[PDB]
């Protein structure tokens, strides 16, 4: 999984 | 690293202020900018801070609402379609780079729903 992970 | 941001200033580019461009700032940008999901789109993607070293290796036409806001406020555009294209590039980049169902995609989808509603009511050019 993710952009913010 | 991050590339230079998209151009918001270019003195020899011809510029206009049309009623449609005014609507794109006062209605379209304003509606999306105040939304609770606006924040990831209010400035260029920061590939360093977000640890996305491949972002700009993949996305070759980056666009964001901070750039669009500057373009509208600083009268960068000639016509509404240029601005509408920037919004659509912003959404498309997000769907291309990210996976379906990711939080960022759900955020873009909600903004895009509102964008489509407002574009549907774009006034005829005066
Ligand atoms: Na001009």
């Amino acid at each position: 999984t993710g952009k913010f992970l | 690293m991050n590339p230079p941001p998209p151009e918001t200033s270019n003195p020899n580019k011809p510029k206009r202020q049309t009623n449609q461009l005014q609507y794109l700032l006062r209605v379209v940008l304003k509606t999306l900018w105040k939304h609770q999901f606006a924040w990831p789109f209010q400035q260029p993607v920061d590939a360093v801070k977000l640890n996305l070293p491949d972002y700009y290796k993949i996305i070759k036409t980056p666009m964001d609402m901070g750039t669009i806001k500057k373009r509208l406020e600083n009268n960068y555009y000639w016509n509404a379609q240029e601005c509408i294209q920037d919004f659509n590039t912003m959404f498309t980049n997000c769907y291309i780079y990210n996976k379906p169902g990711d939080d960022i995609v759900l955020m873009a989808e909600a903004l895009e729903k509102l964008f489509l509603q407002k574009i549907n009511e774009l006034p005829t050019e005066e």
